[PDB]
């Protein structure tokens, strides 16, 4: 249920695919989807969730650098996949922007997205 | 806006 | 410099490898090292990092599941990786759980790790 | 604008008295409102916000604990307030438990609350 | 054991009085302590924490407002008091500054931050 | 199902 | 003391 | 170096 593409709030456009071993691999990009927007991530999940109801547990990275830019920073999302007629991916995430020691204390953002299978 | 890939930047500011 | 085994206060060993590409892949064990304490890890790093002194932005996650069990769980850590006679990874982290709908606003907990290439 | 009642969409009700000098105190309660369900917060916000559109800066705790249960536990709430005709105040917060040593790891939960003046 | 003054690693000090009620009151300052880097701040604390070794639960928010500036923001620290000869307070924080609608994605800042009785 | 005022417990559990 | 994985558990409670 | 009250700013940047 994960493997597909999926869209946050913000306008970013999440294409994973989910491999048997619990591994992520994928792209994420803008809404207009060009090759410059355009990031490799990489991430985990729980091949084999329980079967009380509960999500399943996954997370991923981002390094914001590609063949054409570099932001000097990484995102990493963690939460958990919801499946259903409205199937979702509830996420938390962290950004940390490469810093000098002295600007450390505010090298790290943090935030929540929250990811559907339509726009 | 939006000057960072998270926020869905498509145009480098 | 990011290449090798590092070590954080907890007592946990993070044995990675940075490609080329900026892609991160090792595994995550306990001090011991027993085959069923070692999780798989994949990630991301900036593989051309500022020269203004700045640190290295990276991000990895880890699916608390191996062929011997099961944690229904997934931790992300995000930092920036800190050269010199004394390097060291400065990170937090996100744990999120699988969870039903009723638990879901108890599902991440959120934690800092430092690790280092000396005990 | 910030004086009043406001809602979650956990069930929870938020009252708070906004001071001139830039103090927040009050009450937070469930849905019900029960004497035993009640509980003191304090906090700050800023009483002079820019006037470029930007929201308001603000935050409180609440330890919960009143004269009849205790949790050994206390929350804090970091956001600001948006106003407008759907006014609303949204916040990230970080719930931390009283611990031993040995589980100070997992002491602090990361979540996020959106409040609104409608229920 | 909480009432006095305490020092983080950054170079700010935190004077605070832990009232019967489960108030904290007091001020943060720089390291020098000039009147324009000092600001107030409100917290709570639970007042009956447990009796198995466990810590004690508080937190706390600064609005960085005061008579002299503004920095349009506000922190909330959230962790639990250790008690001994080498008492500390463990927290992690978030820093939210108010944004404009489009800015409040990158909105709030997340840290920790370790205090101790002495420099 | 709530046992922690912070998801809205009316109830002791 | 430790029960799950991150804390470097060893053994299974 | 530090231009915010938090990291212990004495003077305004």
């Amino acid at each position: 249920g994960i493997t597909g593409t999926w869209y946050n709030q913000l306008g970013s456009t999440f294409i994973v695919t989910a491999g048997a071993d619990g591994a992520l691999t994928g792209t994420y990009e803008s809404a207009v989807g060009n090759a410059e927007s355009r990031y490799v991530l990489t991430g985990r999940y729980d091949s084999a969730p329980a079967t009380d109801g509960s999500g399943t547990a996954l997370g991923w990275t981002v390094a914001w650098k590609n063949n054409y830019r570099n932001a000097h920073s990484a995102t990493t999302w963690s939460g958990q996949y919801v499946g259903g007629a409205e199937a979702r991916i509830n996420t938390q995430w962290l950004l940390t922007s490469g810093t000098t020691e002295a600007n450390a204390w505010k090298s790290t953002l943090v935030g929540h997205d929250t990811f559907t299978k339509v726009k | 806006r939006c000057c960072h890939p998270q926020c869905g930047a498509v145009e480098e500011c």
